[PDB]
């Protein structure tokens, strides 16, 4: 089977650079070109460029040329891309896909899982969990604010997961060079403040686990 | 270069519906148009190629056509697995270009958001900061607007919003708005309001609180 395993995600400072991998398998490496696409949350894929493993003939998309260099290792049948002096608008997901022939004009028939590049300069930083409680009818929504952490990810749970349904954990946003997210849970009025409702926030990178209890009043 | 346009970012359908996603080149592509599917998990797969029509190993319900500038993909019978984002791609001129994509979603009965507002926590106030959060959960369609009013007026700065993809059990959407001030600014005012405007009704759903009342 045609397989393309791309390198893991990379976290690197702006101004620097980075070379990511794409390793082909299940087919003759040099008989098919490799292309690279760029995807930012802001929809759309951008066609970076295309390199022919057999000859090493690259062809770039003006808009990426100069800062981008496509190379390959016709030995470990692995294809590489290098991005220099990184900017934030470098932050994104990069795919490498095999290109193919029918009727004069290529197409990409096999892609990788993509690599996620994040260009920042913050450092492993734990978040501050803030309980969200109503101030001083049948169903009650509580929350928990996870602010000022970095880098993603952070895992949130309610009552160690015993409260699954009616939960909502929102995508993070970059506040001041850091991340912040929120999470809600909707439980009946009989449950809280009757019983205990606690958010379990885990932030791996900083080896942090927090259990904040949502208590009545402000 | 050649600009690829996909009118409709989001497209609604029920399971079992004939679905059609359009795509239009800025010129004559001479029938060199492809189609890729991308699941939420991020992966990308080829579906059709060469002005649509030509398959890969994909199910029969997928069909394609087009010519010159106007092209399209059609899924004769929408299947749950089909729910994703579809991009078209012209392979006629360099650089190779992509359409904006269209993301299917399921047809739910309009809902009206459940709005909750939450003053800042003592814990955070002690930090000197103050953040007022507001949830607008389980609503459909996905279009919504959240307006923050401090002491009955304006307020744009300090507002940060987050949205969730469509839910997989019910087909609703949800939204989290967060207004962050400094402890001091937060104490210089009294009523904080979170207004939600949703087609679900012409009168915004308003939720707020008074500090003096806490």
């Amino acid at each position: 089977e045609v397989q393309l395993q791309q390198s893991g995600a990379e976290l690197v400072r702006a101004g620097s650079s980075v070379k990511m991998s794409c390793k082909a398998s299940g087919y003759t490496f040099t008989s098919y070109g490799i292309n690279w696409v760029k995807q930012r949350p802001g929809q759309g894929l951008e066609w970076i460029g295309y390199i022919n493993p057999g000859n090493g003939y690259t062809k770039y998309n003006e808009k990426f040329k100069g800062k981008t260099t496509l190379t390959v290792d016709k030995s470990s049948s692995t294809a590489y891309m290098q991005l220099r002096s990184l900017t934030s608008e470098d932050s994104a997901v990069y795919f490498c896909a095999r290109s193919v022939y029918y009727g004069g004009s290529y197409y990409f028939d096999y892609w990788g899982q993509g690599t996620t590049l994040t260009v920042s300069s913050a450092k492993t930083t734990p978040p501050s969990v803030y309980p969200l409680a109503p101030g001083s009818n049948s169903m009650v929504t509580l929350g928990c604010l996870v602010k000022g952490y970095f880098p993603e990810p952070v895992t949130v749970t309610w009552n160690s997961g015993s409260l699954s349904s009616g939960v909502h954990t929102f995508p993070a946003v970059l506040q001041s060079d850091l991340y912040t997210l929120s999470s809600s849970v909707t439980v009946p009025s009989s449950p809280r403040p009757s019983e205990t409702v606690t958010c379990n926030v885990a932030h791996p990178a900083s080896s942090t686990k927090v259990d904040k209890k949502i208590v009545p009043r402000d | 270069d050649i600009q690829m346009t996909q009118t409709t970012s989001s497209l609604s359908a029920s399971l079992g519906d004939r679905v059609t996603i359009s795509c239009r080149a800025s010129q004559d592509i001479s029938n060199y148009l492809n189609w890729y599917q991308q699941k939420p998990d991020g992966t990308v797969k080829l579906l059709i190629y060469y002005t649509s029509r030509l398959h890969s190993g994909v199910p029969s319900r997928f069909s394609g056509s087009g010519s010159g500038t106007d092209y399209s993909l059609t899924i004769s019978n929408l299947e749950q697995e089909d729910i994703a984002t579809y991009f078209c791609q012209q392979g006629n001129t360099l650089p190779r270009t992509f359409g904006g994509g269209t993301k299917l979603e399921i047809k739910r009965a309009d809902a009206a958001p459940t709005v909750s507002i939450f003053p800042p926590s003592s814990e955070q106030l002690t930090s000197g900061g103050a953040s007022v959060v507001c949830f607008l959960n389980n609503f459909y369609p996905k279009d919504i607007n959240v307006k923050w009013k401090i002491d009955g007026s304006e307020r744009q700065n300090g507002v940060l919003n987050s949205w969730t993809d469509q839910d997989s059990k019910d087909s609703t959407y949800s939204m989290s708005s967060t207004l962050t001030l400094t402890k001091d600014e937060y104490e210089r005012h009294n009523s904080y309001t979170c207004e939600a405007t949703h087609k679900t009704s012409t009168s915004p759903i308003v939720k707020s609180f008074n500090r003096n009342e806490c």
